[PDB]
């Protein structure tokens, strides 16, 4: 509970996961080139 | 073989063929573009 950089690391991990999610969505849609499930 | 009068009707051969959305201002860009624009706005 005294190490505060762990919370910062968690925030960075979540933001990076969202960014990689965006990249994966774009890659999937571009490679598909109907309806989404 | 028969006598025709003058034409009482004139005709010819002709061609017969079979004869905006509310949110149509979104039509220039695809739906995926708008969705990814929203995602990119959130991420930015």
């Amino acid at each position: 509970k005294t190490r505060h950089n762990i919370i910062l690391s968690a925030g960075i991990f979540f933001v990076s996961a969202g960014l990689s999610n965006i990249i994966g969505i774009i890659v999937y849609i571009s490679a598909n080139a109907y309806s989404y499930g | 073989v028969i006598d025709f009068s003058k034409p009482f009707m004139s005709l010819g051969i002709s061609i017969m063929i079979k004869k905006p959305g509310v949110f149509s201002f979104l039509d220039p860009l695809a739906y995926e573009i708008w969705m990814c624009i929203v995602f990119a706005y959130i991420g930015v």
